[PDB]
């Protein structure tokens, strides 16, 4: 275990290459951060140097993933939402994404529609699908049936319960919401 | 701005010792001085070098002297970056060059052998002069803080402050006595006033009056104050870029030699014209 | 916020009832609207409301040390706000261009015709004089401005009395309103702007806009005079081009509407002062 | 080294070295063309109570019955063939967007921009995102214009690959009222380089090739052999435009041929710039007639 | 009068310049000498990076309020307030100020942006934002040590750090240029100086100077000398870094 | 999910940190830091943190109160502090905490203006109390006013004299002279969430996510200079004396901490 | 926070608490009430009132007469609008609200791509609401559902179009309104109502226009006196 | 000191119907797209013209109808003996931008130049009076030199009132004096004002007299001008070809 320094040098690029954090100057590596190395090894025997600030490592919401969020903003259109939880390790670094119209059921059904599906102010979880490429606008989907809202506040403040795919209903008083029901 | 061929282009110039212009890397331009050109002013000039265009007025005013120095007076400097310049200038987006400008031109006089300001003095902690400098900026074609201190440098030579005698009286009354001869004026002496000079680095070479085209293509320039003995008042450094120490030292040399030649220049330029007369007619803007 | 845009319905039927010399509310084009000034409990306080726009102002004093330049006569301070209760438009530091072309006008139209008596308030000349500044505040936005804050900075440098003062060589006494009577203040003549506004590039003209016409006008003409019939400033705003005789015969106009307004702030003042010397702390004039 | 200062000396108007007394019909705003039935109107003129009033300063020109100005000096109006150089400003998702001297931003858009080579199928989002790793923000293009809309913008694209992105050379923005409109803008000069003259006021002068679409960057040195012609060709643009007359292959090159006994830097000093303009004109009048 | 702080006394001039007496002079010491240095980094906790300095009577913040969204155009940007609290100096200032405090400022951003790698933060800008709570010798120079701290403690990519020093002129008959001085050697002096460099590739990041006098030779030593100095001074912060890094890992 | 998340604590009385609902944090103080200031104190509560520089100078009074030594506080929130504030001019809480410390020097009376004059008409003296803030995890308004506290007791002023001869006072730097403070106001925080759930001494979170806010500053002799009750979902005077209570217990604390500082010097 | 049925024509104030008598029978709250549990909380000053079906099995409503000028985006409203702009196939319009509604380049009667309506900026339009809510910007149409726009689409030129109060409109527009019936018998007119308190006129001369809409700004409160001397005016013109 | 000798001569040495010998210029800065200098006696305004071009911060501000004017005015701070500060953001060069804008959108004709920016500058180096109808005539100068349409020359100039008859083009002296002086700018072709200033006291019947001489005054404004601008056009066509 060493911890590093933005200025000094860690190896000749012939006993390692840079993988994250660092730079490169005549025959020598020089590090960028301050953290802690480590030189990987892969089974061809050279090694792969990095470093890192383990304080937020790294983390990444991959395709096939299964992340919560919450709605803040809709349209007609599409409705905007921000990561909080990407399985279960939340992350302070909250993105920000997207559902659209049509990818909110698996039936993909032309007749969803939003303000029946989702409101501002409640959670749901989703798949990614698009990473995106300016600003980094996740696309998340809900074509299942065990996915979509699973806490949804009531008319002012109280927590509803899902009684069916597009019904919900609140506990005290009788009135059912509709919305695209998690399982 | 530019792309990046043309300044692949300029750099390899350089280091070849050409230039667009086709000029070296220790080679001016005509710069087209000029002096007494406003009239309401104590001192006035004008400098067109290339095509960046400037105009200086010199205001000799009577005002309290400061605490810590009531034995002698002060320079005060504004600098309005007219958006004439560039239009991307406004009542708010010229505000930080200009005080930069100013910052510098007060950097290069907080050094006591300058201006003699003693001179200045009427009556300690009571009257005072004050030397309101006016920088108005009218094109940015670069190299622009050399040609403002050659600007600031004949405006002072060309100041005329009057002579008064301020007479104190019992029960709080005081008399100024002016001296009815706006040809016995007095004149102060600028043989230290200093001459800036903007060495930009580009490649592994140093240059001076770096155009735009060129400034875009460097990484730092060196500025130096120099006076026509040879000493170094201000040493400043300017750029989003880095800069080695040993070429530190050449910038030095060169500006010294840059300063000898300039202020020669300048001083014979502005006695010929002294030596005229009103048969100059005063041609500016005209 | 911003302001509600403009149908070219209501455009095209304004254009076209001009044409034919028709205003909205069922006046003539050569008519103010019922302006009322009314009165508060304090010497130096006026809310004049003309139809719909009700304006503020309030007169303050101070005594400090003059400028050099004038070290005899003393000072005035206008100042105008734009309160956002008078439209959505007006957050603060946007509406600028309309701040800057009041206070400028009204500047000069009361201070350069040298209204009141800037000597008359010398105490002390060097050390300490007077210095009498007026706020005015937009309450609501219904047309015609210029010509409400001037009637209101008016009624109140005429209805607005200073702390008495007594003075020896240099030693100065103030007094407070209930030792002495406060002194008024000295005025010479009172003016007040009138606002003609013009359309289609100068063929018609109206007076006292409303907000509309001020909408789908191009051009404004300001015209400040005295019951003596005296030119103190007159501007053009808008980018318009009008000739002489327009001019010529607006101020012929703006002549007999100041005489009515000027009779009216003195009836005004009158019933105020013969109020407050019967109990009551009020005074109410209509037109 | 060598610094030099000198005082400022008044000009010499009246252009009275030539001494030639017009047969032209200078005009100012408000002046009054030729008040006669129907006579049509073109740029640089308006209308006011059935009489047709100048709007610029400068000569009329009057067509079989259409009535126009030439101004002196404006910004590059968009014509339909015209070649034009350009300097990007912006790359938004759809198209890339130029500066030109107009009175707008020129647009450029994806479908027009060549491909490396021949590659021509269709344009998708790959060519979408490399849209900026080729043409990066601030680069050059030698195009020519395509169309001009209504709302006075000019889009313009690439024919062939003689036009492109540029190389390395070097660039001068003189008026566009200063180049004769005529063909075959891309000249290559026997002095060993070449230069482009844009319908705009935009001047491109760069090395001459021996081979003979910009796909790649050729940012190797340059022969001194060839960039002092160049810094030569440049400077004598300067002195041309300077003292205000027009610019095309003949009157650069013998500009050029004079300015050689005159060094490569002495030719921007107002006198030998104002005796290499006077042999050149000279020359062209006696020479063409 | 200013609508957005308290109602103050028009004017207001300290006592100081009402007193009668001849200041105390240093006299000698040891040219090349050093203060001594306590840095640490991770002092604050709202804020993505900071970091604390000490030197003599100097004490100086700076903290990194970090990205924040707002290739050679999409490249990054950090901008940098310095300010010198009202409570430091002989003199008292407004907060605000106007006129050393941009100047000292705009010397930070030109001896960051070369050590800070802005392709890696695109679209970004970076607030950088110093803080002088006492003033008591070489000020500049521990404002860019302090800001390199906190931007390589905050996480920030770099080249290599910035160390400072700061220098002046002793006006006596034979002038020697003193190292690392105090307020009192920097206002009894003639000329003043200040080198901020990267030393594992050795490069000058920004300087400046002024001086009552000086001459080519004289500046040039000087500026050697302020490079020795800032190599002796690296290791420090080093530690420190290291330090602040050791307690992360303590805390999870 | 936060209020859900602290609700659950709130319920198990306890916070998520370690606190049981009615005590505050570790707080400490460091006194004569700093020398180019006349009287300098920091002050933090464990995260929150403050710093008071009290510069002295001479100024003219008014016309209404000549023998009147004016006491200018400022509040300082800069963008280091937290993210929720911009390099600029002083936004609103900064103002709003000012115009608090001023009413509180004004209203505690903690000094006489009148044991501040020279010459009366002539000089006066002028305190200006700047106060800074470095981290704004919360309850900043106690840790300003306990700072100002300390500093304005270390402050000890110079002495000055006039001369009739020059018309003109001269100041002896080397003999001083502290300054008097009767009353030794402090100041103690609450938040109101809902209904009836009171908590001291917020950190940042806690006030983000409630309802009201409230503070008092309890004199040691039995009263107070001021109860900061901006808007909130109401209080009635049972769930205000308790608050009074624990802000009489808070002063006895802070008091004997600042008592041992000053005699550890 | 009693007897809802003994203050139906009284005026309640916000804060106000009313309950409602009973195994129960479904009512409906109405726009100015809110519902906190089995009770009903007031938040508008108004004149309470009270109606029911023509069954008896429906319950009640309530609901109170609030006077006010700023509206608020409502589902199935018959609303003038203004077109603000037009973004691609959208244009949006203004209504008085919170922000600006949208409409669809098809949704006029009988258009498609290939026939677009003329709808230029500026020009005024007679919609209403089918997404009306507090979490989306509200979305309008001038096509009944069926496919025909019974009255709706662009109004039209050469009117006057002001603006009023809003309970002016909910008493006009009833079917036991005076002044609205007493001037379909001194000259013709045409106008439309929106619920908005923006209101449109037309007749043959403009003189009447102005007299028209004089007395509606003023038919609140218009004294007999006034009443007479304007339906003179019109007698007159 | 005195305004009116008896005889009819002013100070300066000209009577009242009389004005300063303009000097002017045309093309001072080529880094431009036109430019300009005056001096009206001893004032000596500078105006600059970026044409239409872009805008940039789009801010929702490009009227789709017309052009978009901004002019900006300035007065240096050595313009007067007295020494000012601040001559950008204050109360009154801002009354001078709006001024000056709504007389150039009246003249630019700007319906042939929609969604872009013609950028006016205006830098007053020194002031003896008669200081906005300088920079309307150099602004003038300028937009011409751009090649900017425009309906018509847009002369300006001040008139003044003095023991019962009208002075032309006022100086700083009797602009001290207190009395009545009206600046007006029109446009000769029509006989259109486009503007119409005025500051102090006067009778009525007083009112058209120096409305008048005002308009005469700016017509031989026009003349110089117009002589100036043929010189200049008649020079550069002749270079041309």
């Amino acid at each position: 275990v060493r911890y590093c320094i933005p200025g000094e040098r860690l190896c000749n690029l012939e006993e390692g290459s840079p993988g994250s954090g660092t730079y490169t100057r005549h025959g020598y590596i020089f590090s960028s951060l301050a953290g802690c190395l480590m030189k990987s090894s892969e089974n061809g025997a050279l090694p792969v140097v990095s470093v890192v600030r383990e304080t937020e490592s790294q983390l990444l919401p991959d395709v096939g993933a299964i992340v919560t969020c919450k709605v803040s903003s809709i349209n007609s259109r599409f409705a905007k939402v921000h990561i909080l939880y990407v399985g279960s390790m939340p992350l302070k670094n909250s993105f920000r994404g997207t559902i659209r119209k049509e990818d909110v059921r698996a039936t993909e059904k032309d007749k969803v529609e939003i303000y029946k599906s989702f409101r501002p102010g409640d959670i749901v979880l989703a798949k990614v699908i698009s990473l995106g490429d300016a600003q980094s606008n996740y696309l998340l989907t809900t074509a299942e049936n065990e996915l979509g809202v699973v806490v949804a506040h009531s008319e002012s403040g109280i927590q509803m319960v899902p009684i069916s795919w597009c019904e919900m209903q609140c506990p005290k008083t009788h009135t059912k919401e509709f919305r695209k029901v998690a399982r | 701005t530019l792309s990046e061929a043309e300044k692949v282009y300029i750099v390899h110039g350089v280091q070849e010792d050409l230039r667009v212009d086709g000029r070296g890397c220790e080679d001016y331009r005509c710069v087209e001085v000029e002096t007494d050109v406003v009239s309401n002013t104590s001192g006035s000039a004008r400098v067109k070098l290339g095509h960046t265009d400037i105009l200086v007025g010199v205001k000799a005013e009577m005002g309290t002297p400061k605490l810590e120095k009531p034995n002698e007076g002060y320079l005060e400097f504004f600098v309005d970056c007219s958006a004439s310049a560039t239009p991307e200038f406004e009542g708010r987006g010229g505000d930080d060059l200009g005080t930069e400008i100013a910052n510098t031109l007060y950097r290069i006089f907080n050094n006591k052998s300058s201006v003699d300001l003693k001179t200045l003095c009427i009556s300690p902690r009571e009257h005072c002069w004050v030397l309101y400098v006016d920088v108005l900026l009218l094109e940015c074609g670069g190299n622009l803080f050399d040609a403002i201190s050659i600007a600031v440098k004949a405006a002072l030579f060309n100041t005329r402050i009057p002579r008064v005698r301020v007479l104190e009286d019992e029960e709080g009354s005081k008399d100024i006595e002016l001296s009815d001869d706006p040809y016995d004026c007095i004149r102060l002496s600028v043989e230290n006033v200093p001459c800036i000079v903007t060495l930009c680095k580009i490649g592994y070479r140093h240059v001076v009056d770096a155009t735009l085209q060129e400034e875009a293509c460097s990484l730092a320039s060196l500025l130096v104050s120099v006076t026509s003995k040879g000493v170094v008042t201000c040493m400043r450094k300017v750029g989003k870029g880095s800069l080695d120490p040993e070429s530190i030292f050449e910038m030095m040399e060169t500006g010294k030699r840059v300063g000898k030649v300039l202020h020669a220049s300048l001083q014979s330029v502005v006695h010929k014209e002294e030596s005229l007369g009103p048969k100059r007619q005063k041609v500016g803007f005209l | 916020m911003k302001e509600t845009p403009l149908s070219n319905c209501e455009r095209r039927f304004l254009l076209r009832a001009i044409e034919e010399k028709k205003r909205l509310d069922g006046r003539q084009t050569y008519d103010y609207r019922n302006i009322r000034i009314s009165f508060g409990t304090d010497y130096g306080c006026c809310i004049v409301e003309l139809g719909k726009t009700r304006v503020l102002g309030q007169v303050s004093c101070e005594l400090v040390s003059p400028k050099l330049n004038r070290a005899t006569e003393g000072i005035l301070f206008f100042n105008l706000e734009l309160s956002q209760m008078a439209a959505p438009a007006f957050e603060p530091g946007r509406q600028s261009d309309l701040l800057v072309k009041l206070n400028r006008l009204m500047e000069r139209c009361l201070r350069n015709s040298k209204c009141i008596d800037t000597e008359s308030l010398c105490v002390v000349a060097g050390e300490k004089v007077w210095q009498i500044r007026v706020d005015l505040h937009l309450l609501n936005h219904d047309g015609n401005i210029i010509d409400a804050a001037s009637i209101a900075a008016i009624v109140a440098l005429c209805h607005f009395r200073r702390p008495d003062v007594s003075v020896q060589g240099d030693e100065v006494t103030l007094y407070t309103p209930e030792e002495r009577d406060p002194v008024p203040l000295s005025i010479h003549h009172m003016p007040i702007c009138v606002s003609f506004a013009f359309f289609q590039q100068g063929t018609y003209l109206l007076v006292d806009p409303n907000e509309r016409e001020e909408r789908v006008m191009d051009g404004l003409l300001v015209i400040a005079m005295n019951k003596h019939r005296e030119i103190c400033t007159i501007q053009s705003s808008g980018g318009i081009m009008l000739l002489k005789d327009q001019v010529l015969r607006c101020s012929k106009i703006a002549g007999v509407k100041v005489a009515e307004i000027t009779e009216l702030i003195l009836k005004a003042l009158e019933n105020d002062q013969k109020v407050r010397k019967e109990g009551g702390k009020f005074g109410f004039a209509e037109s | 080294m060598a610094m030099e200062m000198r005082l400022p000396v008044a000009r010499k108007p009246l252009s009275e070295r030539l001494g030639r007394d017009t047969k032209k019909h200078l005009v100012v705003p408000g002046d009054t063309i030729t008040t006669d039935t129907g006579f049509m109107r073109g740029h640089g003129t308006y209308m006011g109570e059935e009489k047709l009033i100048a709007s610029v300063a400068g000569s009329v020109e009057r067509v079989n019955k259409l009535i126009c100005v030439k101004a002196l000096k404006t910004r590059y109006i968009g014509e339909v063939g015209d070649i034009v150089v350009g300097r990007i400003t912006e790359v938004q998702q759809k198209r890339w967007k130029v500066e030109t001297n107009s009175r707008l931003d020129s647009v450029l858009l994806l479908s027009s921009m060549n491909l490396p080579g021949g590659e021509l199928r269709r344009r998708s989002a790959e060519d979408e995102l490399a849209m900026r790793g080729f043409l990066q923000e601030g680069d050059l293009i030698s195009a020519e214009v395509q169309a001009v809309f209504s709302d006075g913008a000019v889009s313009l694209h690439t024919r062939s690959l003689k036009y492109g992105k540029l190389g390395q050379g070097v660039l001068v923005q003189v008026s566009p009222s200063l180049v004769k409109r005529q063909k075959t803008h891309f000249h290559d000069l026997p002095c060993g380089a070449s230069v482009i003259l844009g319908n705009n006021g935009f001047i491109w002068i760069y090395p001459t090739p021996e081979h003979k679409g910009g796909f790649i960057a050729n940012l190797e040195p340059v022969s001194l052999a060839d960039r002092e012609v160049i810094s030569r060709l440049r400077n004598c643009i300067i002195s041309l435009v300077t003292q205000r007359m027009m610019l095309y292959d003949t009157s650069i090159l013998y500009c050029y041929e004079a300015s050689l006994p005159h060094q490569i830097k002495d030719i921007l000093k107002p006198e030998i710039m104002e005796e290499i303009v006077m042999e050149t004109r000279q020359r062209l009048l006696e020479q063409e007639g | 009068g200013d609508h957005r702080r308290i109602r103050g006394p028009e004017e207001s001039q300290p006592p100081q310049l009402y007193a009668a007496d001849e200041e105390e002079a240093p006299g000698t010491r040891d040219p090349t000498r050093l203060r001594p240095v306590y840095a640490r980094a991770g002092l604050l906790s709202q804020a993505k990076g900071s970091a604390y300095l000490e030197a003599g009577g100097t004490k100086v913040l700076c903290a990194v309020s970090g990205p924040r969204q707002a290739p050679a155009a999409l490249r990054g940007r950090l901008l940098c307030d310095f300010r010198r609290a009202p409570f430091a100096g002989r003199r008292r200032r407004a907060p605000p100020g106007g006129c050393e405090e941009r100047e000292l400022a705009l010397a930070l951003q030109e001896a960051l942006e070369p050590a800070v790698r802005l392709g890696r933060y695109p679209r970004a800008q970076l607030e950088v934002s110093a803080l002088l709570l006492e003033d008591g010798g070489s000020a500049l120079a521990a404002a860019l040590t302090a800001a390199a701290l906190a931007l390589a403690d905050a996480g920030v990519e770099m080249y290599d750090l910035v160390v400072g020093c700061g220098l002046s002129l002793a006006p006596g008959p034979a002038p020697t240029w003193l190292l690392d001085p105090t307020r009192l050697e920097e206002e009894r002096a003639a000329a003043g100086l200040t080198v901020a460099l990267m030393p594992v590739l050795n490069q000058v990041a920004g300087l400046l100077g002024s001086g009552e006098g000086g001459l080519t030779e004289s500046w040039a030593e000087a500026v050697r000398l302020g490079l020795e100095g800032c190599q002796r001074l690296y290791p420090v912060l080093q530690q420190s870094l290291v330090r602040a890094a050791r307690r992360r890992g303590a805390a999870a | 999910e936060p209020l859900e998340y602290y609700r659950r604590f709130l319920k198990e009385n306890c916070r998520p940190d370690g606190r049981e609902l009615g005590e505050f944090r570790t707080t400490t103080v460091n006194i004569g830091s700093i020398s180019t200031a006349d009287g300098s104190a920091l002050v933090k509560l464990g995260n929150t943190t403050v710093i008071c520089g009290v510069k002295a100078e001479f100024a003219a009074p008014s016309t209404d109160a000549p023998d009147k030594g004016y006491v200018v506080p400022n509040v300082d929130l800069p963008p280091l502090c937290s993210s929720r504030f911009r390099s600029g001019p002083p936004g609103e809480e900064a103002q709003v905490a000012s115009q608090f410390i001023a009413d509180v020097i004004e209203n505690s009376q903690i000094i006489q203006k009148e044991d501040l004059c020279i010459s009366p008409g002539k000089l006066v003296w002028v305190l200006y109390c700047d106060l800074i803030c470095l981290d704004y995890d919360g309850n900043i308004l106690d840790a300003c006013t306990f700072a100002l506290l300390a500093a304005l007791k270390n402050v000890q002023l110079p002495e000055v004299t006039i001369n009739e001869e020059t018309a003109l006072a001269e100041v002896n730097l080397k003999k001083k002279s502290y300054l008097n403070i009767r009353t030794h106001p402090v100041a103690t925080s609450f938040a109101v969430f809902d209904d009836t759930l009171l908590i001291v001494d917020p950190t940042g979170e806690e006030e983000h996510l409630a309802t009201g806010t409230l503070t008092i500053v309890m004199d040691e002799e039995g009263k107070l200079c001021c109860l900061h009750k901006p808007g909130g979902s109401g209080l009635t005077g049972a769930k205000l004396q308790d608050c009074m209570s624990r802000a009489v217990t808070r002063h006895k604390e802070v008091k004997k901490l600042m008592d041992e500082v000053i005699k550890s010097m | 926070a009693r007897a809802a049925r003994t203050v139906l024509g009284q005026v309640v104030l916000p804060g106000e608490e009313l309950l409602l008598p009973e195994s129960r029978v479904r009512v409906v709250c109405g726009p100015g009430l809110r519902r906190c549990g089995d009770r009903l909380l007031v938040t508008k000053c108004g004149r309470l009132r009270h109606k029911e079906p023509g069954s008896g099995s429906g319950g009640g409503v309530y609901w109170v007469d609030s006077q006010q000028k700023r509206y608020v985006p409502v589902k199935g409203d018959h609303v003038i609008g203004i077109v603000t702009a037009k973004s691609g196939d959208i244009f949006k319009v203004d209504v008085g609200g919170s922000e600006p509604a949208s409409l669809s380049y098809l949704s006029f009667e009988g258009a498609t791509k290939r026939n677009r309506p003329n709808v230029q900026v500026g020009d005024l339009i007679y919609g209403q609401f089918v997404v009306a809510n507090k979490d989306m910007e509200p979305e309008m149409v001038c096509i009944d559902s069926c496919g025909r726009a019974n009255g709706m689409g662009v109004i039209g030129q050469d009117g006057l179009l002001f603006k009023v109060t809003l309970g002016l409109i909910r008493k006009l527009l009833a079917p036991d309104c005076e002044i609205i019936q007493e001037v379909g018998k001194l000259h013709p007119l045409e106008i439309v109502f929106g619920m908005n308190g923006r209101i449109w006129v037309k007749a043959k001369t403009i003189q009447q226009t102005l007299i028209l809409a004089n007395i509606l700004e003023a038919c609140e409160h218009m004294t007999s006196d006034q009443r007479k001397q304007i339906f003179s005016r019109l007698a007159e013109s | 000191l005195e305004l009116l000798s008896d005889q009819g001569y002013r100070v300066d040495g000209r009577r009242a119907g009389e004005l300063r010998k303009i000097q002017a210029r045309m093309g001072v800065f080529a880094q431009a797209d036109g430019s300009a200098y005056i001096e009206q006696g001893n004032t000596k305004a500078l105006a600059v013209v970026y044409g239409p071009h872009e805008i940039r911060g789009s801010r929702a501000r490009a009227l789709p109808d017309r052009a978009l004017v901004n002019c900006q005015y300035s007065s240096a701070t050595f313009s007067t003996g007295e020494r000012k500060r601040r001559p950008h953001g204050d109360r009154k060069s801002c009354e001078m931008g709006l001024q000056l804008r709504q007389t150039f959108e009246a003249a630019i004709l700007t319906q042939l130049h929609p969604r872009s920016q013609i950028d006016i500058y205006v830098q007053v180096l020194q002031a003896d009076g008669g200081t906005y109808a300088a920079c309307v005539n150099a602004a003038t100068l300028a937009v011409l030199d751009a090649g900017i349409p425009m309906r018509d020359f847009v002369c300006a100039c001040s008139a003044g009132f003095v023991d019962g008859t009208a002075l032309a083009d006022l100086s700083h002296v009797e602009e001290a004096a207190g009395g009545p002086q009206l600046a007006l700018a029109l446009l000769p072709a029509s006989g259109q004002i486009a503007l119409l200033e005025m500051d102090a006291r006067l009778h009525e019947d007083h009112l058209e007299r120096v409305l008048e001489a005002a308009a005469q005054a700016a017509r031989d404004v026009h003349t110089l001008l117009d002589r100036v601008v043929r010189q200049h056009v008649r020079e550069a066509s002749i270079l041309l070809g």
